[PDB]
């Protein structure tokens, strides 16, 4: 699949830059957009002598809505635009002068001029829309009469003018010689030939141009009967007289009664056509187009309302009926056995068919388009050949398709035109299978679609417009390509309209700047093919691949051709023809620049050369050797990819699989130990308005005990924070112990004694089916009760821990009657205490607390509840248990938590009301079991000697035992970080629709519509004529036409009916032949040096050379090889939300633990916090920590493959890879909280994805409090190497390390990672005065300037981006997509941060949807066209200008806002590209024009994108639909999209596991999928 | 495509009548005058299970003939006409042409 490549559209541009030029093309599109591209392109040439740009057109005052080209140079470009409705007062204020375009009426101009507001000197550009009318010429004349020509050249502006296809204009031969002289003289332009047609006839070889006579039909019995038939339907329905008037007869009714249609409109449609067929085609093409009839017209019956229309339609498809069965007899009275139908076929097809099958029989790469100006004459021309394709073994090898132009009209009947652009589809996708062959077109494939390679082209019909011939003409491309027009005498008026068209042809091509070489040049191209030596970049090589002399133009079209852009941009190379003329000898010098994305910007000069096609051969030999020296071509030389690339080598080291990569991988799936006392002291306690146990509160600190650590390792210093209990808020610190005890053993027997009665009975952590033991060199964790001094001190209470090593089995049992008579009663030991009920489930007891002591309670009081008398009968009855004792007064007993979890040192007592007080695990049970209040006997209770206050203090605190092992592998990802840092120490919704729907379709009015009223002018208008003259140049057409006749009636054309010394002389006629002799030696071929040796022979013995501008060569090679024309062709910051906050380097001990542990916490344990809190910030901080790197690395290499080098280093593949190198996912905890099962204190099986969620997460650790920077270090400890790397060795400084120092080598080598250099400025400077150019071009940035918010330093990162990949002109820099490449990660990651560091405090999921909902390229768009990115873009491209004038027509009747584009957001949770992505690259520009500064960019940014970034707050996307998304193993599966009846409906149906199915409505998709998960919702509560 | 099927099941079913008048249509030059036309097509469409609906014009011509048409109400309908100097003769011309299109159309 390869072609050709030119600059099509954009030779028009260039020809438009230097020259007064006419430009012929058929679109109004390419009009509006070579115009907006050349006055935006000369704006720059108008701003600097404040000069007034003026766009002059007759279309303009129709309309109170906006003019097309006022629509997109107001909104879509640089300039402010005015254009003059027909009937305002002109205002003359500031229009011109605080205007840039003005598009003006010609009369309007005409107003301009002669009242002296405006001088000529002050205008720029005009250019005079579609000139070609005689009318246009008439306002226009008197224009150039007056004002225009008697201006000198130095005084005159540029003078373009658009033109109707002149090739085809509606002017017999000697009026278009004529116009083209008089448009010629007149407009003070040079005419131009080039549109597409032009194209592909000029570097696409023409035709074989056949006519081919066809025999008339001998008609016969069939055909005189079925003639006879229709002839007799005709008869009867011309017989007809009709009248409304005479059948109707309604006086009431005037509107009905030419509403009514006739009945024999359509009849005279379908006879009229079989009749034709007949006439010409035959009568099987009768009996096929019948049928195909038949089909429509009881279609039309169905249709059909009314009673005469009914009659008539009944009776065409009687007649039709009538036709199969004469034909079908006719046709099976051939049909015996051993008979083949064929022949009867072919003899019935009219020889115009058969010498249409002999044309198909020459051909034996079959290509074949066949035209024909009507549809249903394609369906039967298709049926003919699937009929011949299905019987005839000579032509059996043919797969044949169609197409007809009759797209329905959308305003009534859109559904079917959706069925015919899809099967357009189908049969293209079948036909460019290359398995494909034979097409039968319509004159939908005129013109805009574009079709292969087809080389034979058959019209059927003799062509009436030039465009269709020559087009058809054009779709033949490869050569030898045969273009048959069949005919069946009027053989003479075809031969003449060939000849019209010939001359036609002959002066289109001799109206060009750029040409093709004749056949002469291609003669002397083969023979001089082999007296130059083959360029090889390896010479080495026998089959090494080669560049010669001959293919180095396709290779460099190849290398044009495959550096990657979008389909919207056009990249070309751009040769220009110098003439210098030298020693008597004529020769042509091409210069050729590659254009401005390939990084080889400076021109490549060739060397003077006697003809075109061996000069251009050589020049495109110098781009290839060029271009392999600087290394855009490889060793192979093919142009460079994105896969076939690969970076600077120590680089790659990231790439190398895993040991354990070689479930798919990378994807989703007597010691002073340390002592500290533990202080809770109660700050706030629990109101009683909160209470809603209606109990006493109970500090913590009332009590004189409480506990200790003392531990072998340090323990850090952390913020105080608060544990929420039942009992109040209690701050939780540190304090230091003054002492440091020596262990004592037996004391330590004590203490784990009683650490194993608490976490065994107290706080029953260490549950059975377990291993423990609280005695290793990992940790030494020993938590102690201490015993308040009443001087203030705590000392130790060895006391308590005697008696609970003496009493750890303290277990009440069948507790007898006796000891329960001589139990006696004490207020003063039940006062704080935990009291037991022993009578009932011993096996798990209940532990209860001491609440009020209440002397008016007692066994003998009344039972609340009239079941029982007492508690005495209550108990007796349930239980059969006696109470002893019943004159002691009773307890009030509170219930303890169900729950551990009681710390969550943020909120607790808010979170209280989640959960029923602690769920009640047991309370609901045990009060459901008791029913009345649970008010228990003194006697039945027995003591816990663990206190009360006691173990309120010991609930608050407990579970740690794994913590300590959790806090333990974040204190070793800071030590070993610290350890390689420097840094650190080691020690109505459907009236909103109606509406949008009306305005958009109703104010676009500028859609592919236009390419239809392309369509419906296209072959029939081919219209304008000036005048003619009987000026004998006519006569002298009148004998070229006669002499060109008889080369039509002499070629063959119409049918029948029936010494390599002198070798080198040659090519250096100025090189004298004794020097070629002494340079030719044994080296039989010579190299590119030898001439370039001889051409500075010959500039150092002459040094004068003549210079020549002409062609398709562009100014625009301009300065690094013209501009002076000096002969030289011969070679060369708010605190607030600060990201540059920093806290200093050195005194900082680097990562506090605690974030590390919540970034070693998956979110499959999800306890309460989880990594997924700054895993988000980790990727959109990887890039902007990868990118930058790997930008300033390979400053000037094309970004696509910098794109490849992104997507494999920031893949979850790449950072599970890295993980695998550091091994976190051990150090990560991904189990549940149970303490049964998975708690091992002194494996968690991880997905890939989650690894990866885990490496970037830990970056957030480093990333406030060391600022952005040494987390980069984090990088650089992470093994991407993110910093330029300064190899050293030991430096010794004494005050401090240096910040990024490393580990010492065994060569004591010491790499310090400096930060990122201060970056060159992309100013390539071959041009002596670029920076000139660098102001020339940027006229209108001040207000760029204030409006943005931010002053650049130089501006030569504004004016990288500001060009487009196609924006060759510029010729500094490189193109903006660089500064997407850079822009992306960086507002990524700012906009990441600030959605994480927002005080609102977004979920995980509320993360990932703030990022996939807050910012996309469409809110780029958005607020690009609010700040004006439209009005301030630099493009060159075809199509892209028009996309997105629509798009900003969009944002203008409109008017810039929020909505539309937040709801197209609310349907992204598109029409441009570039104008969103301008928003990244201007970016990109303040990232580096600040010198890394992210401070810079959010502080510009900040006033200007706030009220979007309140109102997408303000929306609240923190629905539960993303649960609803989840909670699907296969619960919630979404179906298609179904479209509904009116059509602008959709339902979305969801299915649902073992619970149904449910469906919503909406406007679009996307709605009825929120309205079918709210339907699935709201069933499913 | 369904009316390929239904335009050769109406001529398969107008070929699958077994009627000796439509033998002696086939048989006789069918441009005679003694054959009695309107009446044998009211007999054919007592025999074929349909109507045959003659319908005159509301207008006659420039020459002043009168016209007259024949609806043979058959799935799908067949229509004729014919046009004749009077009434009469143009309902036997328009009933000629419902006969030589029943001959066009069980012609075996």
């Amino acid at each position: 699949t390869v072609f050709t490549p030119r600059d099509f559209q954009v030779e028009l541009l260039a020809t438009a830059y230097e020259r007064n030029t006419i430009i012929c093309l058929g679109h109004r599109s390419s009009k509006e957009f070579i115009a907006l591209k050349l006055l935006q392109e000369l704006s720059r040439r108008a701003r600097r002598h404040g000069r007034v740009s003026v766009y002059l057109s007759c279309e303009v005052g129709t309309s109170t809505e906006p003019c097309s080209i006022y629509t997109m140079l107001t909104h879509l470009t640089d300039l402010r635009v005015w254009q003059e409705q027909p009937d305002m007062q002109i205002p003359f204020d500031h229009c011109w002068t605080d205007y840039h375009v003005s598009i003006l009426r010609p009369e309007g101009f005409l107003y301009l001029l002669e009242t002296r507001e405006l001088l000529l000197s002050r205008v720029e550009l005009i250019v005079l829309e579609d000139c070609h009318d005689s009318a246009v010429y008439q306002r226009i004349r008197p224009l150039f009469e007056n004002h225009i020509m008697p201006a000198p050249p130095a005084d005159r502006p540029r003078i373009l003018g658009l033109a109707g296809p002149l090739h085809s204009a509606g002017c017999e031969l000697q009026q278009l010689s004529a116009m083209l002289a008089t448009l010629e003289q007149s407009v003070l332009c040079q005419i131009e030939s080039a549109s597409d047609i032009v194209t592909v006839l000029r570097y696409c070889s023409r035709p074989h141009e056949y006519i081919v006579q066809c025999a008339p039909f001998e008609m016969d019995e069939l055909s005189l009967v079925l003639a006879d038939v229709l002839n007799t339907h005709k008869s009867f329905l011309l017989d007809h007289r009709y009248d409304p008037y005479e059948i109707y007869g309604t006086d009431q009714f005037m509107d009905e009664l030419k509403d009514i249609p006739d009945p024999k409109v359509d009849p005279l449609n379908v006879i009229n056509s079989l009749l034709v067929v007949l006439h010409e085609m035959g009568p099987w093409c009768t009996q096929r187009a019948a049928h195909h009839f038949y089909q429509c017209n009881e279609k039309l019956k169905v249709k059909t309302p009314h009673e005469r229309h009914y009659l008539l339609y009944c009776l065409v498809s009687t007649a039709l009926i009538q036709l199969y069965s004469l034909c079908e007899h006719a046709f099976h009275r051939h049909l015996g056995s051993g008979s083949d139908s064929r022949q009867t076929i072919e003899r019935y097809s009219s020889p115009k068919v058969r010498r249409l099958l002999q044309t198909l029989r020459c051909f034996k790469t079959l290509c074949a388009l066949i035209y024909c100006n009507q549809n249903h004459t394609a369906r039967v021309l298709f049926e003919l050949l699937a009929e011949i394709s299905r019987r005839d073994p000579d032509l059996k090898f043919l797969r044949c398709q169609y197409t007809t132009d009759r797209v329905a009209d959308p305003t009534t009947e859109p559904k079917e035109a959706e069925l015919e652009h899809r099967r357009q589809e189908e049969v293209l996708k079948r036909f460019r299978m290359h398995d494909c062959n034979v097409l039968i077109g319509t004159s939908v494939l005129e013109e805009g679609i574009d079709v292969p390679k087809c080389n034979l082209v058959v019209r059927w019909d003799p062509p009436t417009t030039y465009r269709s011939y020559v087009q058809c003409k054009g779709r033949a491309r490869a050569a030898p390509a045969y273009h048959v027009i069949l005919v069946a005498s009027t053989t003479k008026d075809l031969v003449h309209q060939m000849a019209q068209y010939r001359e036609i042809e002959q002066m289109l091509l001799s109206k060009c700047a750029n040409t093709e070489p004749p056949e002469q040049e291609q003669c002397e191209a083969e023979r001089f093919s082999a007296c130059l030596a083959a360029y090889r970049p390896k010479p080495h090589l026998l089959t090494g691949a080669s560049v010669d002399l001959g293919s180095a133009i396709a290779l460099v079209n190849k290398y044009c051709a495959r550096l990657p852009s979008d389909t919207f941009t056009k990249l070309t190379a751009l040769w220009r023809c110098t003439r210098n003329e030298r020693a008597g000898v004529t020769l042509f010098q091409y210069t050729l620049r590659l254009p401005i994305n390939s990084p080889l910007k400076h021109d490549i000069v060739g060397l003077p050369m006697p003809t075109q096609t061996l000069a251009r051969r050589l020049a495109a030999l110098q781009a290839c050797v060029e271009l392999h020296r600087i290394g855009e071509l490889d060793d192979q030389l093919q142009p460079i990819g994105k896969e076939g690339f690969r970076a600077l080598e120590p680089d790659w080291e990231c790439f190398e699989l895993e040991p354990e990569d070689e479930p798919r991988p990378g994807t989703t799936k007597g010691a002073p130990c340390y002592l500290y006392f533990i202080q809770l002291t109660l700050q706030c306690p629990i109101p009683e308005e909160q209470n809603t146990r209606g109990r006493k509160i109970y500090p913590p600190e009332d009590a004189q005990q409480g506990f200790g650590i003392l531990t072998t390792k340090r323990i850090p210093k952390l913020s105080a924070f608060s544990i929420f209990t039942r009992s109040g808020e209690v701050k939780v610190s540190l304090e230091l112990a003054k002492e440091r005890v020596i262990l004592t053993s037996e004391q330590i027997v004590c203490i784990n004694g009683f650490l194993n009665y608490t976490f065994t009975n107290v706080l029953r952590l260490q549950k059975f089916l377990m291993l423990f033991d609280p005695d290793s060199t990992e940790n030494c964790v020993f938590i102690v009760p201490t015993v308040k001094a009443p001087a203030g001190g705590k000392h130790i209470d060895w006391q308590f821990l005697e008696l609970i090593q003496a009493n750890g089995n303290t277990m009440p049992r069948a507790v007898p009657d006796e000891e329960r008579q001589a139990q006696p009663f004490d207020p003063q030991r039940f006062q704080d205490a935990v009291v037991m009920p022993w009578y009932r489930n011993q096996d798990q007891p209940q532990y209860f607390y001491v609440a009020e002591i209440c002397p008016h309670l007692s066994p003998l009081s009344c039972f609340p509840g009239d079941n029982y008398r007492t508690f005495k009968h209550y108990y007796l009855v349930k239980y059969g248990l006696t109470i002893q004792n019943t004159s002691q007064p009773l307890l009030d007993v509170d219930h303890t938590s169900a729950r551990l979890n009681f710390l969550t040192p943020r909120y607790v007592n808010r979170k209280g009301v989640a959960l029923p007080t602690s769920s009640e695990e047991t309370k609901r049970a045990k009060r459901e079991n008791l029913e009345q209040k649970q008010i228990l006997v003194p006697e039945l209770c027995t003591v816990h000697p663990f206190p009360a206050s006691l173990w309120r203090t010991a609930v608050c605190l407990p579970c740690i035992l794994y913590r300590i092992n959790g806090l333990l592998l974040a204190d070793d990802i800071r030590k070993q970080v610290s350890a390689d840092l420097g840094l650190g120490r080691q020690q109505t919704a459907q009236e909103v629709e109606k509406r949008q729907k009306q305005l958009s379709i109703i104010q676009a009015t500028n859609a592919n519509e236009r390419q239809y009223q392309q369509t419906k002018n296209l072959l029939i208008g081919f219209n304008f004529k000036h005048e003619d003259q009987k000026e004998p140049a006519t006569i002298r057409y009148e004998e070229s036409i006669a002499k060109l006749k008889t080369e039509i009636e002499s070629g063959g054309m119409l049918v029948p009916h029936d010494s390599m010394m002198e070798l080198l002389k040659q090519l250096l006629p100025y090189v004298n032949e004794d020097v070629l002799a002494k340079k030719l030696g044994d080296r039989r071929e010579l190299l590119l040096s030898d001439l370039v040796e001889l051409n500075a022979d010959w500039v150092a013995r002459h040094e004068q050379e003549t210079y020549n501008v002409m062609g398709c060569g562009d100014s625009f090679d301009n300065y690094n090889d013209h501009h002076r024309l000096n002969l030289d062709e011969k070679q060369l910051l708010p605190a607030g939300f600060s990201f540059d906050r920093q806290p200093d380097l050195v005194g900082h001990p680097g990562p506090s633990p605690s974030i590390i542990l919540q970034a070693l916490t998956m979110s499959n344990a999800n306890d309460g916090i989880n990594l997924e809190r700054l895993e988000t910030i980790g990727d959109s901080f990887l890039k902007y920590a990868i990118t930058t790197y790997l930008y300033i690395t390979y400053e000037n290499v094309h970004e696509g493959k910098l794109s490849h080098l992104r997507s494999k280093q920031v893949a979850n593949l790449n950072l599970y890879r890295l993980g695998r190198r550091k091994r976190l996912g051990e150090y990560m905890i991904a189990t549940k909280f149970e303490p049964h099962d998975n708690w091992l204190p002194p494996q968690h099986s991880i997905p890939d994805k989650s690894i990866a969620d885990c490496v970037e997460a830990l970056i957030g650790a480093y990333l406030i409090e060391c600022g952005p920077r040494g987390a980069l270090l984090f990088m650089a400890w992470l093994g991407v190497r993110v910093l330029p790397i300064t190899r050293q060795l030991d430096g010794g400084n004494q005050e401090q390390r240096i910040p990024g120092s490393t580990k010492p080598n065994a060569e004591n080598v010491v790499t310090v990672y400096g930060a990122w250099p201060t970056p060159r400025s992309p100013l390539l400077h071959f041009a002596p005065n670029a920076t000139e150019e660098l102001d020339q071009l940027l006229s209108g940035f001040e207000e760029f300037e204030e409006s943005l918010g931010y002053k650049f330093r130089d501006r030569s990162y504004l004016l990288q981006a500001m060009t487009h990949a196609s924006y060759t002109p510029n010729r500094l820099t490189d193109c903006y997509q660089r500064l997407e490449f850079l822009g992306d990660a960086v507002l990524d990651y700012l906009i990441t941060r600030h959605l994480y560091e927002d005080p609102r405090q977004h979920s995980p999921g509320a993360l990932t949807d703030l990022r996939s909902a807050l910012v996309n390229n469409t809110i780029f768009a958005s607020l690009a066209v609010r700040h004006g990115f439209h009005k301030f873009f630099r493009h060159l491209s075809p199509g892209l200008n028009d996309v997105i004038d629509r798009f900003v027509r969009i944002q203008q009747e409109n008017g810039h806002c929020i909505s539309e584009e937040y709801y197209l957001l609310s349907e992204e949770e598109e029409v441009p590209k570039a104008l969103g992505d301008v928003f990244e690259s201007i970016a990109g520009a303040i990232f580096l024009d600040s010198n890394m500064s992210l401070d810079v960019v959010w502080h510009v940014y900040s006033n200007m994108m706030s009220p979007e970034i309140e109102q997408f707050s303000n929306s609240v996307p923190k629905s539960p639909i993303r649960e609803l998304l989840e909670l699907e193993p296969e619960t919630a599966k979404f179906g298609k999209p179904e479209k509904l009846a009116d059509g602008r409906r959709v339902r979305v149906t969801v299915d649902v596991f073992c619970k149904g199915t449910f469906r919503g409505i909406g406007r679009n998709y996307r709605i009825a999928k929120c309205t079918a998960a709210k339907c699935a919702l709201r069933q499913l509560k | 495509t369904q009316h390929s099927n239904k335009v050769s099941q109406f001529h398969k079913t107008l070929k699958n009548a077994t009627g000796k008048k439509l033998l002696k249509l086939q048989k006789t030059c069918l441009k005679n005058n003694k054959i009695d036309y309107i009446k044998l097509l009211g007999e054919i469409a007592t025999e074929n299970q349909f109507e045959v609906t003659y319908v005159d014009i509301e207008e006659k011509t420039f020459s002043g003939q009168f016209q007259c048409l024949v609806q043979l109400s058959t799935l799908p309908v067949g229509v004729c006409h014919g046009s004749g100097p009077t009434a009469a003769d143009a309902q036997r011309h328009a009933a000629q042409n419902a006969l030589e299109y029943l001959k066009i159309m069980t012609k075996k």
